[PDB]
DNA sequence: ATCAGATTCCATTCGAATCCATTCGAAAATGATTACATTCGAATCCATTCGAAGATTCCATTTGAGCCTGTTCGAAAATTCCATTTGAGTCCAACCAATGATTCCATTCATTTCCATTCAATGATTCCATTCGAATCCATTTGGAT
DNA sequence: ATCCAAATGGATTCGAATGGAATCATTGAATGGAAATGAATGGAATCATTGGTTGGACTCAAATGGAATTTTCGAACAGGCTCAAATGGAATCTTCGAATGGATTCGAATGTAATCATTTTCGAATGGATTCGAATGGAATCTGAT
């Protein structure tokens, strides 16, 4: 498969802008869209790391939504609706 | 031609998305991004669609929450606009730094 | 041939909650009344959440509860919101709140 | 592939409260998440409870003081009630 | 001595110290009152009131550093209640 | 007794947090927040004390409470 | 009766720093540290054994537990010190 | 003759084994888990005690009292992250003073 | 800036006092040790599930023009808050005198644990039923310009 | 207050995915007769704390005095909102091979389990200490005016 480089830029200016709306934000500065993609990255790393560690104590090479779940739980952000 | 004045399609949009629950990041660009983070973590990994859906969900949750707290940091300093300085204050008091 | 869910007047299976107490290694032995009292607290908590949800379910004109309704149910009930402070609902949404200072002059 | 869920009992308790209204399988899911989360928070709290006092069994008193410890305010009251009667009605055969 | 730098010197005074900054047990006075509004004929271990005071002032120094950052964020050098409430709201304590 | 925690004690606690200038309405907000804290902790503390059917709070119980609140304490045995 | 770690934290201390000792208050803090950490690790191991539904906690569980709790290279160094302790034990 | 020596550790392995069975973690305890764990505990204490000794004296005091422990933990990023949610008795704060407030 | 007088830290020695040191007996603990149990680490053959790729629609993304208003600006007014002495007010800590409140036994009964051995409960199936995710509309805005 | 313009509701209808039944079969609650504990149970030393009353002593509470932070302005600057035409690529669909799970068989290798006997570890004093609270002298420092 093709190389995976630079997908954090698929999170566009508008998608970040909506996510500002539903959080109740009026005017969005220019320096925000980089700073958003920054924090989102850190976030998804810490969760995806922790998901995959579960996957491979599980000795599976498919990440289960349960492992996404446990991961999130471990982080202090409990998620409902994917518990199966 | 008519131009709605600065800020009032913004308010229209806050009420727009707050009254909806749809996922706000486009699903495929996200899905790649997850495969990149996951792969440059570990290789030859496969996902359940429920597992990226789970992710994106938790993610927009996380982000929209942070955006509310950021906006309060904006308001507190008497600004109408969120800057990075705000996000760094929010995540500092949230204890993420 | 008596089921325990009847003997305490509950819908939530007490026998099950007993098995799950043992299969969870919470302590080596389980009293007879602990699974009961707990199946009570869970059935009660379910009940409370479900008919608070129904309220906003029919205030948005719908015969059926979708996660949104649940989310609005929890977020508007102070004690439940507090209980679920760290929980995030699948497909939940937010409360239509707008900070005051952002309204026109 | 067959094992467990609470969906039966959330469905009945649903008909008890709001007999008109139905439930969509996603929102049903979120309730499963809720029962599971809460079962776990309570049983853990009770288990550390038995442990701090060095006793090998979990009783109703343990589940109770667990419920008093997790739940905020008035649903903590309402819960202790609902349980105390579930139990006194139990020991009555 | 000029305004504001006996403040700095005092910052260094106590940060360079670990002393309990609240007096004795006017604190435990307050502890026993709060406690008996919960239950009566209660007794404390001296270690337990010390424990409380400890975690409590710890808590307070935390809230004051965060509030102070809120003060800075608003261009101000002085802490106001508005700040304490912003801090306590972001922490999720409200 | 909430004012047995005096203004000087409060301002010192403001110092160790590294603050320059203190508002007049602060000490009030302080006594408020300390009160909510000491309340949520002591409540959970006492619940630990009398599930034990002991009516004297052990420092262990304060520790457990603090653990349960998410503010962990080291040095009293937990 | 009853237990404390003060013995082994004292040994480990002077093994590491034969220069320095420890004041009983700081000793307490150390006991608390060991207890907290033991607890976090063992619990995470226990849910780990549960999420994949197996009745034993092995070295392998303690391991992905430690990878889960400890950040970065303190996790790597830790996986080490323990992974060696175990084979030098098992060699008899 | 103790398993701690046979694995080369100062931290009691037998104790950790018992404390694993009676802590209700699962009905069965592997043979290597208590060892590997007793190792992580000896190591982590060790690391702490050493950073604590270093920071114990640049100020020339005999031994490690709580403050020394505090400065040890709060200065080492990985420890501070691990223990961010812990509060040390008699600890203190790092002498930080925000710049905007300096002369 | 390098005077210029005070507080003030910032240290080099002292005669002590609150610990920690190693010692020094008396439980509780670990380690073996044969003798059972069990868990799974080890082979399969099924069966879900996912990765992929091509194609066609049009929903959004982007990008740049244009300018309103929100940020930062320097300044000017008004006020809350630091520094500083003085009153006296309540602490530090000091033992110290009392019997409540722990907590550890050496008894028993009630209670939970086992373990087959059935009895319903519950969960997986289609199985064909209804709210509803789209689809326009105009009533009702609501907007910003006259 | 005025007519005007896109946008916002929320009430009509349309085929379709979704929910909620009835039905057959696999687990799992549940009976019920012994096996093993568990918690009070009344009965006792022991610890660990309420309780006053005691003095020197900071530590507090007020109240002068003014100095700079904060507020408020009013102005300059620029950044972000808004709009519109291209079009990029997501979203949808439906295909399809087979890597990767998974139910279920299966046994050597691992962990329990009484049952002992040996030692580690605790607790409690007993003998050098190690740093607390002064003692000041000296930069070091802060800040008032030739």
């Amino acid at each position: 498969r093709k190389v995976l480089r630079d997908n954090i830029q698929g999170i566009t200016k508008p998608a970040i802008r909506r996510l500002a709306r539903r959080g109740g934000v009026k005017r969005i500065s220019g320096l925000i869209y980089e700073e958003t993609r920054g924090v989102l990255k850190v976030f998804l790393e810490n969760v995806i790391r922790d998901a995959v560690t579960y996957t491979e104590h599980a000795k599976r090479k498919t990440v289960t939504a349960m492992d996404v779940v446990y991961a999130l739980k471990r982080q202090g952000r409990t998620l409902y609706g994917f518990g199966g | 031609p008519h131009r709605y004045r600065p800020g009032t399609v913004a308010l229209r949009e806050i009420r727009r998305y707050q009254k909806s629950t749809e996922l706000l990041i486009r699903k495929l660009p996200f899905q790649r991004l997850v495969r990149e983070i996951a792969q440059d973590f570990k290789t030859d990994l496969r996902f359940q669609s429920s597992a990226v859906m789970a992710l994106q969900e938790a993610c927009e949750a996380y982000l929209v929450g942070l955006f509310e707290d950021t906006n309060l940091c904006a308001i507190h300093a008497k600004r109408v606009t969120i800057m990075p300085k705000d996000i760094q204050l929010a995540r500092r008091i949230r204890g993420e730094r | 041939a008596k089921t325990r869910s009847s003997r305490a007047g509950l819908q939530f299976p007490v026998g099950r909650v007993h098995r799950l107490l043992r299969k969870g290694n919470y302590s080596e032995r389980v009293g007879a009344g602990a699974p009961v009292y707990l199946a009570a607290v869970l059935e009660y908590l379910t009940a409370e959440i479900l008919e608070l949800a129904g309220n906003a379910a029919r205030d948005n004109k719908k015969t059926r509860i979708i996660p949104r309704h649940l989310q609005l149910a929890i977020r508007n009930d102070e004690e439940l919101n507090k209980l679920l402070g760290r929980v995030t609902i699948a497909q939940g949404g937010v409360l239509p709140n707008i900070q005051a200072v952002l309204l026109p002059k | 592939s067959r094992k467990e869920s609470y969906s039966i009992y959330v469905y009945k308790v649903l008909k008890q409260v709001h007999p008109d209204t139905g439930i969509s399988s996603k929102a049903m899911g979120i309730m499963n998440s809720f029962v599971n989360d809460i079962f776990e928070r309570i049983a853990g709290e009770a288990s550390r409870l038995a442990h701090y006092n060095k006793r090998s069994t979990i009783t109703s008193r343990e589940i109770q003081t667990a419920v008093r410890l997790l739940l905020p305010g008035e649903l903590a009251k309402h819960a202790v009630s609902e349980g105390t009667k579930a139990v006194t009605k139990y020991t009555s055969a």
